[PDB]
């Protein structure tokens, strides 16, 4: 599910 | 004398940590009972020499020693307890080191200047020169606190100590030094900072580690705030300018976060000169992190701009980049923007907003993403007071119905909260034409927050559009909604009656609402059975004593008869509140 | 406020003050339990040899 | 007496609604009262419909507050939370306090089951003990709540059709009479019928099999079907496995896996679901995603 979901949030 | 130590050793060497923690807590009582001379002579060396494989006891004793000064005998003898603190400083755990350094801060603050110079300053040089990076990191923090009370020669010595340790090869200590740099400049003077710190500071900025450059930018903003405007352009602008275009995006992310402080410190003229182009450069960086971080600060950056060229620069550079940012496909950046884009609604003004903003705001609202929609619709209020009701109401009317029913419930709540303004603006006829259906559909929404908010909004609508209007349109339907097999809708009717009876006068409530509510008292469902009593409690003050004592009293006393304890309690509570018996 | 057996071991009138407190925390029976547990704790020699606790001055003070 | 105590409890309820934990003495008085209010319920504490079944919580207070926003306030919509509401959460103490407070305030507008995570051993090594020590300093409240956790019922029966239990079935147990005869005043043993009830789960296997969790077993389609035939049950509801849709059917509409703790561990990001049965046993479903913080 996470791999499907995008998440570019990086410090 | 030695019996306390004999009990301490056995108490501290055991299996659990709770007993060791209790021993640490009782250490103060033990020391004060034994005496100042006893503790200073024997107890302190023992705690200096003892080593523990476990850390909570170390942390507890570290925090305890700070308060232990008064037991030690005041500032005159804190030199006695400095050795244990410095020995505890060199440890493998960061939290205990943090507690050690804060305890050292307290000790230095309470220390007399003369004794501080005599002893503490010799201690800090040893702590910094200790081969262990733990020792060096623990040392770096003491420079800021120790600067004032020492003489000028000691100030120079510790300044060059700071420069030497900052020139260390390993980042592990350089990060800590950079973090303490901002605090250190607080106590230094303009001449000293511009002479020594700014060069080493540019060296730190030129360093390769983005990690150290993250704290370097923080120290940059700190020293820029400390210094006056007329000197920052000489030295620091090149450093921050070249940092803003570093290959690594982490420093570009940090400076984006701290951008508002930089512009605030430098002043509007400097921002107009050179900051705004750099901010634009951030708008078009391939990294989404920097893009979102900068977008989060657009409102506050704009509001900090003088009106001389505020709107001019906004049209010329800001809005062109904002539209591209909106056009960007990434979800997080667009969501972050949607929250702030409404920020500059009053700044642009009535004409400019309707000219430029509204087309973009409508596009944002008409977006597939749920995050962007829920963010943008949240801040619908801000545009309401800058743009008259009618303009934006007409602009949003095409999309209200589709928006009136959509996946997320937060946006549905946002709409149902703002609809009565549209109702008042557009009059009875149009609302009855289409909006009435939307309100009635909301009255039976799955979620409960909707139902409640919709009933509250219906409270506004009835008083806006007249009692007779509600008696004509809303009452026959809401009151008819009290018969379906489900009990949820039969609870919704009770909430709606509790609300409307406030505004709908008394005769209408008595001849329409009461009869149904009273007839519902026999419903087999216990939930509705006591919530009816809850409604009667609220509605009783609006009746006339005759109707109450005639019909309400029998129903309320009947409720007490039934077997459910909870409904019986509500019945008694309402009966006593209305004082009917 | 919590006061373990060490306070009473170091100072004697602390016991009197505690028993004078209308709500002695811990309760006197708990104080007895703790004192006698301390007295009965076995003595471990350096060779990890368990032996009965020697009746030292501290042990006698706990008992009394 | 009872009246003034009820009003006092109301203040605790509203305060807990503000994330403000009660005093240690208040917690003591709450646990003491809750012992006498839970002692009177057998293992299969029957509950009449309507109802709103809620799955796993794991003590996420913001999520629980949004769940109240969705379903309704506790005095209005009857609830049947199923276990595991004390662990893997940064507000576990507040969550559990709120749940027990609601239970004591209303005897029958709510009912809480016992999950696998409500025991002495598990809480010590999964945060709750650490949370209690950090917040209240000592462990008196911890030894109060762990003591209370034994008095909870084990399973719930809704209008003789729905069977709600945290884990699932077990090879030793076969009939509701056995569950009724089981004794609960015991910290969950590491092996036994009581043990497995809190660690069972579904699977597409058939037969049985050792669970990878290390405790309990794993039942198959035919096992659930046979058990349902044995006792006239028509649907079993459990909540121990994290999901995405929030509610998932398994064993050809025989076991419903519910999960009402969205974004498990703040990172899974999973949605969460809640089931609700009207008076005529007309099931529905609601879904949600955690409230903004
Ligand atoms: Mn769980
Ligand atoms: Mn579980």
């Amino acid at each position: 599910y996470l791999k499907q979901v995008p998440s570019p949030l990086r410090e | 004398s030695l019996y306390p130590i004999a009990v301490l050793i056995d108490e501290l060497r055991n299996e659990d940590v709770q007993l060791r923690l209790n021993s640490i807590k009782k250490l103060s009582t033990i020391a004060l009972a034994l005496g100042v001379e006893r503790t200073r002579s024997e107890l302190l060396p023992f705690l200096t020499d003892t080593i523990y494989d476990e850390d909570e006891v170390l942390l507890a004793l570290a925090e305890q020693l700070g308060t232990f000064t008064t037991l030690v005998g005041g500032p005159e003898y804190v030199h006695c307890l400095l050795p244990p603190l410095e020995s505890l400083a060199t440890v493998e755990e960061t939290v205990v080191r943090d507690k050690a350094v804060e305890s050292l801060r307290a000790i230095s603050h309470e220390h007399s200047p003369s004794d501080l110079e005599a002893h503490f300053v010799p201690l800090v040089k040893r702590l910094a020169g200790g081969d262990w990076f733990t020792s060096r990191t623990s040392a770096c923090g003491l420079f800021s606190v120790c600067y004032p009370r020492v003489s000028s020669a000691v100030k120079a010595e510790l300044r060059q100590y700071f420069r030497n340790l900052c020139s260390d090869d390993t980042p592990m200590v350089r990060r800590a030094a950079a973090s303490k740099l901002g605090e250190f400049a607080k106590v230094l003077e303009l001449d000293n900072v511009k002479s020594e710190i700014i060069p080493m500071f540019s060296n730190l900025a030129s360093d390769e580690q983005d990690s150290v450059r993250l704290l370097a930018v923080e120290a940059c903003v700190n020293i820029a705030q400390l210094l006056p405007q007329e000197d920052l352009e000489a030295l620091v602008m090149p450093t921050l300018r070249q940092a803003a275009e570093d290959k690594s995006w982490r420093v570009r992310y940090m400076v984006a976060d701290k951008f508002t402080e930089l512009q605030k410190a430098v002043g509007p003229e400097i921002t107009k000169t050179d900051l705004v182009p750099a901010f634009q450069n951030l708008m078009k960086d391939c990294e989404a992190e920097v893009r979102a971080a900068a977008s989060h600060k657009v409102k506050e950056f704009c509001e900090n701009l003088s009106a001389d060229c505020r709107e001019n620069v906004i049209m010329s550079q800001i809005l062109p980049c904002i539209k591209e940012l909106v056009s960007d496909a990434n979800q997080h950046v667009k969501s972050a923007l949607a929250s702030v884009i409404m920020g500059l609604s009053p700044i642009l003004g009535k004409d400019n907003t309707i000219e430029h903003l509204l087309p973009l705001f409508l596009a944002q609202l008409k977006d597939e993403c749920p995050e962007v929609r829920l963010n943008i619709i949240s801040n619908l209020d801000c545009v309401n007071e800058v743009i008259g009701i009618r303009q934006l109401s007409q602009s949003l009317l095409p999309a209200i119905v589709e928006l009136a029913e959509d996946a997320k419930w937060r946006v549905r709540l946002a709409i149902i909260e703002y609809m009565p303004l549209l109702a008042g603006q557009l009059g009875v006829e149009f609302f009855d034409e289409k909006l009435n259906s939307l309100c009635m559909a909301w009255l039976v929404d799955h979620v409960y927050a909707i139902r409640e908010a919709a009933t509250s909004n219906l409270k506004k609508l009835v008083e806006k559009f007249g009692k007779e209007w509600a008696h004509a349109t809303i009452i026959p339907k809401v009151l008819a909604m009290s018969g379906d097999p489900n009990y949820l809708h039969r609870m919704t009717t009770l909430f709606c009656i509790n609300v409307l009876s406030e505004v709908c006068g008394q005769d209408i409530t008595t001849k329409h609402m009461l009869p149904t509510v009273l007839r519902m008292a026999g419903d087999p469902v216990a939930n509705v059975r006591f919530n009816v009593a809850k409604s009667l409690q609220k509605i009783g003050p609006i009746l006339d004593n005759s109707t109450l004592q005639s019909e309400v009293k029998p129903i309320l006393e009947k409720l007490t008869q039934d077997q459910d304890v909870d409904v019986k309690y509500f019945a008694q509570e309402a009966l006593t509140v209305l004082s009917l018996a | 406020p919590q006061t373990c057996w060490f306070e009473f071991l170091l100072e004697e009138s602390l016991l009197e003050k505690h028993l004078r407190k209308p709500c002695p925390d811990p309760a006197p029976v708990q104080l007895i339990v703790q004192f006698l547990e301390q007295a009965s704790k076995p003595s471990v020699n350096e060779q990890n040899q368990v032996q009965p606790p020697p009746d030292n001055k501290r042990n006698r003070i706990l008992k009394l | 007496d009872e009246k003034v105590f009820t009003k006092e409890l109301d203040q605790w309820i509203e305060q807990l609604n503000e994330c403000k934990q009660l005093s240690e003495s208040q917690v003591k008085s709450l646990c003491e009262k809750a012992k006498e209010i839970l002692t009177k319920e057998s293992n299969v504490q029957e509950v009449r419909c309507p109802v709103t079944v809620c799955g796993d919580v794991h003590g996420q207070f913001h999520d629980l507050m949004e769940l109240f926003r969705i379903g309704g306030k506790s005095p209005d919509t009857n609830y049947l939370f199923m276990g595991d509401y004390v662990d893997r959460g940064y507000y576990s103490v507040e969550t559990v306090t709120l749940l027990v407070a609601l239970k004591v305030r209303y005897r029958e507008r709510i009912t809480i089951l016992r999950g696998n995570h409500e025991s002495r051993q598990i809480t010590q090594v999964y945060g709750f003990y650490d949370e209690c020590l950090r917040k209240y300093g000592n462990a008196n409240v911890w030894k109060y709540f762990t003591d209370l956790f034994d008095y909870l019922p084990l399973t719930a029966l809704v209008d003789g059709q729905i069977f709600c239990l945290h884990g699932g079935l077990s090879p030793s147990i076969d009939t509701l009479d056995h569950i009724r005869a089981l004794d609960r005043l015991q910290e969950v043993p590491h092996e036994g019928p009581m043990c497995d009830l809190l660690w069972s789960d579904p699977d597409d296997r058939g037969g049985w099999g050792i669970s990878p969790r290390g405790a309990g077993y794993t039942f198959g389609q035919d096992i659930s079907e046979t058990f349902n035939h044995a006792n006239g049950l028509t649907l079993v509801s459990r909540a121990h496995q994290l999901v995405m849709e929030g509610y998932n059917w398994c064993h050809d509409r025989n076991v419903v896996t519910i999960f009402s703790a969205p974004n498990y561990c703040y990172r899974c990001g999973n949605q969460a679901a809640i089931m609700e049965l009207d008076d005529t046993l007309k099931y529905s479903f609601l879904q949600f995603d955690p409230a903004p913080r």
